[PDB]
């Protein structure tokens, strides 16, 4: 790629990037490609690339690739690209789709929360705080966790988890 | 560049004669005023100033001519004319007019790119001069890119919701001197008054780990915040932050402070001590032991084993025993031997 960038042209490189996913279906690859398109002038292809990547993720949804982490990272990157761009509606839709299409949404929810914070407050504090409780649980400030839940709540889960 | 201004200087003895030289030389083409100066050059500006000295309407019109005379590939050329036209206008409707002009400039410069000093000036104008518009300018300025100012103004006129989104702005200004920004926001957020705040603090901490600057301070902010909310596990949070070289030294001092403020205390002492600075830490925790006779003695011995200030410590311990003193002599002798 470096050679083909040191080579001044920016076509056929595209094809090899496409193939570079084919050999290394890794999110790092995709991210690198996106970075390249960032160097590239035409922003249309950047979005197009994102669309492609997301589509591929969708298609091979089931456990046959990378973990939740990589996908989360991808979604985050996409979200911030869109954030630079105009259409936040589509970002929102994607987020909803993401939570819809994917379960086990700790990473995903976290990213979403962050975006919300950037771009509501109660929600952010709520979900994020809850995550902190989960994190808290993982550590053991368990009292602090339960208390937090109680305050934040929902109240059935506060008292059920409180009992627990 | 200087020749023109020399001519003008000569003219200055009387009225506009070689000011008209400048006017003539600059009005022929852009190359003689804009192209002559590699960087920004106040020739048009100079003319305007001269006219100002002479009269007001003529100065405004001369100045207008300057504006019309489009400068070269240079920054802050027509901003000083627009600044001397803003102040002049004011000396708050004419000033507003200059602000409108500034707005155009902002639009036109941003547009041109796809002006920073100019932007700042605009902000100063819209803030000093009603509030929403100023906010808008702030937003625009942010996009283009200080936020402290925004926070301050917001705090003042709107009296923490304006400074909450100002806090967001600071967060979003991922530009350098960001640790300070985050810290300032945190400070404001506690004083303007909560779990959201805590979360924010955490975020700041985790993200600003490779700062190497006010890590101790950050830790204090965290632990302090926790205390305010409430407690001792938050002292362990501070401790943790402090435990994670010379920034870390300061951290460890912070830990010491916390730990002296504090079984759990003993644990803390053990930690900090274990973590040259280490020797000092040992002195600290050894002292702590001294507060907490056998165990303390052991601790002291351990510390010693890790130069002459340690002798003093040992002596002190021996006060807290004839046999102990004898031991002290023994250990001291051994140390000397080494």
């Amino acid at each position: 790629v470096d050679f083909e960038i040191r080579q001044k042209n920016w076509n056929g490189v595209r094809e090899i990037y496409s193939k570079y996913v084919m050999a290394h279906p890794q999110m790092q690859t995709w991210l690198k490609w996106v970075r390249f398109e960032n160097r590239h002038g035409n922003t249309e292809f950047t979005r197009s690339v994102y669309s492609l990547a997301i589509d591929t993720v969708a298609n091979l949804q089931n456990l046959q690739i990378w973990s939740d982490m990589e996908v989360a990272k991808l979604v985050n990157s996409f979200a911030h690209w869109e954030a630079a761009q105009q259409e936040y509606e589509r970002s929102s839709a994607l987020y909803q789709i993401a939570i819809e299409k994917w379960p086990s949404n700790q990473l995903l929810k976290a990213g979403l929360l962050d975006f919300e914070k950037q771009f509501n407050s109660i929600e952010e504090t709520i979900s994020y705080k809850r995550k902190m409780e989960y994190e808290t649980i993982l550590s053991n400030y368990d009292t602090w966790w339960l208390y937090l839940d109680l305050i934040s709540e929902f109240p059935k889960q506060i008292m059920q988890t409180f009992e627990k | 560049l200087v020749e023109t201004w020399m001519k003008r200087v000569s003219l200055q003895k009387s009225a506009a004669e070689k000011c008209n030289v400048y006017s003539e030389a600059i009005l022929k083409i852009d190359p003689r005023k804009v192209g002559t100066p590699g960087s920004f050059g106040r020739l048009w500006c100079s003319y305007g100033d001269l006219y100002w000295r002479s009269n007001a309407i003529s100065t405004a019109r001369e100045l207008w001519t300057q504006s019309l005379k489009v400068p070269y590939p240079y920054i802050e050329d027509l901003e000083e004319i627009y600044l001397n036209w803003a102040d002049r206008e004011l000396d708050v409707e004419r000033a507003f007019s200059i602000l409108e002009d500034a707005l155009h400039v902002p639009t036109n410069p941003e547009i041109l790119l796809e002006s920073l000093r100019i932007w700042s000036k605009y902000i100063d104008y819209l803030e000093a001069y009603i509030f929403n518009k100023t906010k808008m300018a702030y937003n625009t300025v942010i996009d283009l890119r200080p936020a402290m100012a925004e926070n301050f103004a917001l705090f003042l006129q709107n009296h923490v919701m304006e400074s909450f989104q100002v806090y967001e702005k600071t967060i979003p200004l991922f530009p350098p001197e960001i640790q300070y920004e985050l810290w300032i926001e945190y400070l404001e957020v506690a004083t303007s008054h909560p779990e959201h705040i805590r979360f924010l603090f955490e975020k700041a901490l985790k993200n600003l780990c490779s700062n190497g600057i006010d890590c101790k301070t950050i830790f204090i902010a965290y632990s302090v915040f926790e205390e305010r909310i409430s407690i001792s596990k938050s002292i362990e949070i501070l401790r943790r932050g402090a435990v994670i070289l010379e920034s870390r030294l300061q951290l460890w001092r912070m830990c010491i402070s916390k730990a002296e403020s504090t079984s759990v205390t003993r644990e803390l002492y053990q930690e900090c001590i274990q973590i040259s600075k280490a020797v000092e830490f040992v002195i600290k925790f050894s002292d702590f032991e001294s507060s907490i006779t056998i165990r303390a003695r052991e601790i002291l011995a351990y510390g010693a084993k890790l130069n002459t200030e340690l002798w003093d410590s040992f002596e002190i311990f021996e006060l807290k025993x004839x046999x102990x003193x004898x031991x002290x002599x023994x250990x001291x002798x051994x140390x000397x031997x080494x």
